[PDB]
């Protein structure tokens, strides 16, 4: 099976940039290939065909190059309706399917900024309930790599969160990321401290922040 | 005397398979031996004949047809099977008599900038009949509005080029194909075995 | 007026039947290779079918012997029948119009599909209380509901800069979980009222709550 490998997963450009996207077939599909652009809630849109060729009503500051395995779309100049992400689609593989590459969304640079983080603990009326709920907030940060560790009386825990990030704030260009940790009630008496712990490109070293159950 | 199946597995020079080439083969004695004893063919399937067992057998016709597609398409090249080649290039008869040979030609075939010598039909309104050969360059109305000889949107040159480049994975890669098909009518056989 | 429209998604229980339409103008569906792609939340374009101008049909494993692709020329429309729908069926379904080595060009704008056994549920809204240590944070747990959308506002929309209404998660119980959070001056928490309100119109919820700072 032919295997596509897109990069970088995400880039930052400001306006103006020259930005390039990569993608590498694991063995020669020759000229066989096309990039596509889609953003968030829309359908995606055709840019470059047979690894070259501009589609009719693309900007001419996109363009498409390479054959055989190594592939690259450019913009050129990057302009503000240009921020989405971007594919590239291996065309008329065997067996029938449609192979897109992982993708690489492009997101608007700005400086650093540091997450402020604070920790919910689960209200006592949810407790009534059965269920803890453990809120974690990241909030306002650049870029949007973060990594959030829960510990649980000093206990790393895995497999028991889920983690949302907004999108883009179209005003300071930061993101904002919450992680839920749950547990059972009666899990949930069973320790005493609660952290999470950020890391991130902002923070000289990883924040904690943390409660103890009854405090 | 002998058939001329140097002639076709031996040729210099293979047909697009829009285009695909058809030898009319008659009055002569074959030599299947030279075929199926060959460690050189990657492909070798027969229906309705053993190959083996050809030798013993007298046609009033055999037709020798022969092209170029991608690895990934000789799988087309069989009774009831669907796809662009055999939906629109080259198509067997569902009680197909004869026999598919295909080897991998990309030491010949693929050039290093691509060889764009070789094409397939790729837009086509229905399905070729058996052994129909369509031979047209006529625009492509893919929309409602007509296109009068002009291309563009909606409005496509119906051939297209694969482009063999030596670094294809084998499924994008040439291969010769051979098709043998051994016809069976009410007038005086031609073609018989050793 | 070149464009392709789609219909016919919708909620529907596992094991249920759907039939998407893609109604064409401009693109004749049948001179065409018209294809089936979705699209699962957070993941990538998965193509589901498609049908040759010529008549040939081929589908994903993952639908053989489920899905039936089909089109009616005397309607410009493209189909898609859906049988023995399963959660994982779940995705916006997009149909476009494929030129092979030209590309896919022609995309609809999707029709959204929810295979799911989950029941119409509101949800549950739970205090984010301040904590008793320049500005803090607080917020809304907006837990337990199903289906989607939700809309959160603050004080009846008086309270707007810094809020940040997360996207929705599904949890492993198949409902839907979200938080709503705000950052304000420490210094308001004490004469100042947060309440977030929840609007959850599948199931008529209506929920006010209002954040308190916590009371040791
Ligand atoms: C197709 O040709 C090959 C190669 O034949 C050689 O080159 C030719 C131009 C001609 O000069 C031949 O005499 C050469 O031998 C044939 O393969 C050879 O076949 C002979 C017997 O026919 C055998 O003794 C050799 O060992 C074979 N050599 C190889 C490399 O396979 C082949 O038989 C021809 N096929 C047909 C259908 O005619
Ligand atoms: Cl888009
Ligand atoms: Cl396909
Ligand atoms: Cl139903
Ligand atoms: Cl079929
Ligand atoms: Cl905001």
């Amino acid at each position: 099976e032919i295997v596509m490998t897109q990069s970088p997963s995400s880039l930052s450009a400001s306006v103006g940039d020259r930005v390039t996207i990569t993608c590498r077939a694991s063995q020669g599909i020759s000229s066989y290939l096309a990039w596509y652009q889609q953003k968030p809630g829309k359908a995606p849109k055709l840019l470059i065909y047979a690894a070259s060729t501009l589609q009719s009503g693309v900007p001419s500051r996109f363009s498409g190059s390479g054959s055989g395995t190594d592939f690259t779309l450019t913009i050129s100049s990057l302009q503000p309706e240009d921020f989405a992400t971007y594919y590239c689609q291996q065309l008329d593989s065997y067996p029938p399917g449609y192979t897109f590459g992982q993708g690489t969304k492009v997101d608007i640079k700005r400086t650093v900024a540091a997450p402020s983080v604070f920790i919910f603990p689960p209200s006592d009326e949810q407790l009534k309930s059965g269920t803890a709920s453990v809120v974690c907030l990241l909030n306002n940060f650049y870029p949007r790599e973060a990594k959030v560790q829960w510990k649980v009386d000093n206990a790393l825990q895995s497999g028991n969160s889920q983690e949302s990030v907004t999108e883009q704030d179209s005003k300071d260009s930061t993101y904002s990321l919450s992680s839920t940790l749950t547990l059972s009630k009666a899990d949930y008496e069973k320790h005493k401290v609660y952290a999470c712990e950020v890391t991130h490109q902002g923070l000289s070293s990883p924040v904690t922040k943390s409660f103890n159950r009854g405090e | 005397n002998l058939c001329p199946f140097g002639e076709v597995f031996n040729a210099t020079r293979f047909a697009s398979v829009y285009a695909w080439n058809r030898k009319r083969i008659s009055n002569c004695v074959a030599d299947y031996s030279v075929l199926y004893n060959s460690a050189s063919f990657s492909t070798f399937k027969c229906y309705g004949v053993s190959p083996t067992k050809l030798n013993d057998l007298c046609f009033t016709n055999v037709y020798a047809d022969s092209f170029v597609i991608r690895g990934d398409e000789v799988r087309q090249i069989a009774p009831g099977q669907t796809g662009k080649i055999a939906d629109y290039n080259y198509k067997l008869p569902d009680d197909f008599t004869g026999c598919v040979i295909a080897w991998n030609s990309n030491n010949l075939d693929s050039k290093v900038g691509g060889n764009y010598n070789y094409l397939y039909r790729l837009f086509r309104k229905s399905n070729l009949k058996p052994f129909e050969r369509d031979i047209s360059t006529e625009i492509y109305q893919a929309g409602s509005t007509p296109c009068n000889g002009v291309e563009g949107f909606n409005c496509y040159f119906p051939l297209q080029s694969y482009g063999f480049q030596p670094t294809n994975g084998v499924g994008y890669q040439p291969y010769r194909v051979v098709v043998l098909s051994f016809e069976l009518l009410h007038a005086p056989a031609t073609v018989c075995g050793k | 007026q070149v464009q392709l429209v789609e219909s016919g998604g919708g909620l529907i229980q596992p094991g249920g039947s759907l039939r998407l339409s893609c109604a064409a103008s401009g693109v004749t569906v049948s001179s065409n290779y018209m294809s089936w792609v979705r699209q699962a939340p957070g993941k990538g374009l998965e193509w589901v079918s498609i049908i040759y101008s010529g008549g040939t049909t081929y589908y994903a494993d993952s639908v053989k012997g489920r899905f039936t692709i089909s089109r009616d020329s005397s309607m410009n429309t493209l189909y898609l029948q859906m049988n023995s729908l399963r959660a994982e069926d779940t995705a916006v379904y997009y149909c476009a119009r494929d030129l092979m080595v030209y590309g896919i060009d022609v995309w609809g704008q999707g029709t959204t599909v929810t295979v799911s056994s989950a029941s119409t549920k509101g949800p549950s809204v739970f205090p984010l209380a301040p904590s008793s240590k320049g500005t803090a944070a607080l917020g809304c747990l907006v837990k337990d509901y199903f289906p989607e959308p939700v809309t959160v506002s603050w004080n009846s929309g008086a309270l707007t800069s810094g809020v940040h209404t997360f996207p929705a998660v599904l949890q492993s119980s198949g409902l839907y979980s979200l938080s709503s959070v705000v950052t304000v001056p420490s210094s308001s928490l004490g004469t100042q009222t947060y309440i977030c309100n929840v609007n959850h119109k599948p199931s008529n919820t209506k929920v006010d709550k209002k954040v308190e700072p916590k009371s040791c």
